[PDB]
């Protein structure tokens, strides 16, 4: 009836880093998944981010980092505000 | 810094076209600027190929460059301009203003 | 869903109508205006082109066709509404 | 240097997806690169807004940047991948390879 | 305008056909191939999926379905032609 | 019947600078205009270029340089290989 890559926005994602112009109380209305990335940039200071995906291409962006210079971990949960109470830790 | 449709008002008066443009005397041609980095969110409208390219950029930051913040939706504007024989002509110039943006 | 008074002095050039009622057609979620442009010279008025116009900042919520340009070659006024192409003035 | 569709073959073996991609084991995802400068020719496929932006860049090279060499035509590729329950699934991933390029 | 032999072991999962003749549909100015993928284990052959495939470099001008992979989990072969999904072999 | 901005390629332009992958004997098959730009980059060495336009947006790219840092002159002729025998000279 309608393709899953152009699916109606229903899922609700939370917002700490990537945060759009119209998110209300840090809430994104999305149609793909909810993601939480714990990348620490080069300098010892560590970062955090929790946001909403667009579903198209998420298959590539939802596996663990294959072979990248820095270390990153991205958990793709489809539950409303699952990225809320999420604290990942990069494995050595 | 992120993929974001900035605001820009370009006036035909300073573009040398004031002699053959009756109206409008300047329109809002929003320019698109920013950077596209992993991950590409819902609002940063991206394609599968943009994601693949920005993933290849992770391993080889020198061989393949990052995707580009480029417009995705455009609108036409009506222009009432002079002709070569001083004839008034109306034309709807397509793809003139930017309505959205995304990583390409 | 607008409607303006279409007038054109070059009807024979492009095999079009010299006058009539033009039903506006524009993109969705966008406003549609009417426009009137004429030639004024030493008290003589000679209309050149009246009709429809796409979304423009210069004619937001104007109920009359008032030209604000100070002595141009062809006077132009843009108006938002229905059948606002009836009259015009050159008040700057 | 000009807007030109370069050639790039990306292999899923070095992209960490060799465990859940049966075939293809790597496809030609041509990346788009180059520079867009006045004038924009016939082959450098350009829009009206790209021309307006690259004309504004002439007077103000600092305020507004040049248009970007970005893809204009894309094709889908068929991928036979594993699922989360070791289930073989075929899917036509849209917008994966680049067929053309242009200034946006 | 190609045509392949569509086979699918997960017909009951997605409410599809376990077999049949599939008429290929692809973009213009692009070639269309057929593909056959099966499971081989100690002399036992169990086909999983046969059908259509978009343009791919790996099967340019091949009149047979020959798998060149050295002992993968699921054998795969791509062939250009009409009804080339009939037979298959594992010659590397 | 068909819009002039998507007009069938018929015009023939000549090729010295901007020169496509399939121009034969320096000839571009275009639908807009033929152009010849004599911009000299900053360094005293002067350049030359003759090529084919795409018609869309040519109205902007076919007037003289309004107010640009360097000096350029672009002649837009619609005759086959008009840019051939063309040698412009920047006016002071
Ligand atoms: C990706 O594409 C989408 C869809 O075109 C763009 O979303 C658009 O974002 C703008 C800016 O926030 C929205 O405008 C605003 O919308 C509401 C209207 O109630 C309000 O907050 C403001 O008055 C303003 O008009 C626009 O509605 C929205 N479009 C849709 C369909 O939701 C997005 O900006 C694009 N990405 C980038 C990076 O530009
Ligand atoms: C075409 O051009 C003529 C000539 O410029 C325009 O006549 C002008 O009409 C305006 C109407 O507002 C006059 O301004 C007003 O005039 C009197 C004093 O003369 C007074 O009511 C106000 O103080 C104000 O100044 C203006 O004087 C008059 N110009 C001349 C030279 O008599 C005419 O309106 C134009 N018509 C169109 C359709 O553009
Ligand atoms: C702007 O868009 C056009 C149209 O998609 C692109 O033109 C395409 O250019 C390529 C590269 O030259 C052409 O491929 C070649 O065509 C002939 C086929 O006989 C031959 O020389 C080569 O074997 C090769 O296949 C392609 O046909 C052509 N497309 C069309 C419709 O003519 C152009 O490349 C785009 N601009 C940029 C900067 O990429
Ligand atoms: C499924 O797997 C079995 C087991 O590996 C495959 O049997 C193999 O068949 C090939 C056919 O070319 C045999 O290779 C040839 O065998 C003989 C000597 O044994 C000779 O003609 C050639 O020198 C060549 O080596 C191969 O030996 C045989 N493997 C075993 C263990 O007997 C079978 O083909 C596979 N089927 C599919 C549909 O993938
Ligand atoms: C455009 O012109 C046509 C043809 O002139 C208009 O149709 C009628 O034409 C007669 C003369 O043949 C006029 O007297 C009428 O006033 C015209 N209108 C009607 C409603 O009969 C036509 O209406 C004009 N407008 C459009 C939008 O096509
Ligand atoms: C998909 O399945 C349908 C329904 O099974 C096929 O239509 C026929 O179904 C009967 C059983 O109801 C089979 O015996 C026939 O072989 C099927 N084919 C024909 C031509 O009668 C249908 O053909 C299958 N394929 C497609 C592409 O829909
Ligand atoms: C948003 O938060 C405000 C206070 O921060 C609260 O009063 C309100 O309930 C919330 N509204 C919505 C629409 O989420
Ligand atoms: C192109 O030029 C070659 C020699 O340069 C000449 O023999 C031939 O006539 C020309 N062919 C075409 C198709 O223009």
């Amino acid at each position: 009836t309608l393709a899953p890559e152009d699916t109606l926005p229903f899922l609700k994602c939370y917002c700490s880093g990537h945060c759009p112009d119209d998110a209300i109380n840090n809430t994104c209305i999305t149609n793909g998944h909810c993601f939480a990335i714990i990348e620490e940039d080069d300098q010892g200071e560590t970062t955090l981010a929790s946001g909403c995906m667009k579903y198209e291409g998420s298959d590539f962006q939802c596996k663990d980092s294959p072979k990248a210079q820095l270390r990153r971990t991205i958990e793709c949960c489809r539950t409303n505000l699952c990225n809320q109470y999420l604290q990942p830790t990069l494995p050595p | 810094t992120a993929c974001r449709k900035h605001e820009l008002y370009v006036s035909f008066q300073d573009l040398g076209w004031q002699d053959w443009i009756i109206a409008p005397k300047g329109y809002a041609a929003n320019y698109c600027d920013g950077e596209c980095s992993f991950p590409l969110n819902a609002h940063m409208n991206a394609t599968n190929h943009a994601i693949v390219q920005t993933l290849v950029h992770l391993m080889n930051p020198e061989y393949v460059p990052k995707p580009c913040c480029a417009p995705t939706k455009l609108n036409a504007i009506s222009v009432l301009y002079f002709d070569d024989n001083s004839n008034v002509i109306l034309k709807k110039y397509r793809n003139m203003v930017v309505r959205a943006c995304g990583c390409h | 869903t607008r409607e303006c008074i279409y007038y054109n002095a070059n009807w024979e050039l492009e095999r079009t109508n010299q006058s009539g009622l033009e039903r506006c057609e524009g993109e969705q979620d966008k406003r549609l205006h009417c426009y009137a442009s004429w030639r004024n010279s030493s008290g003589t008025i000679e209309l050149v082109k009246k009709g429809c116009w796409l979304d423009d900042f210069n004619c937001y919520d104007r109920q009359e066709c008032v030209a604000t340009e100070e002595n141009p070659q062809v006077y132009f006024c843009c108006c938002e509404g229905n059948f606002c192409n009836e009259r015009f003035t050159h008040l700057p």
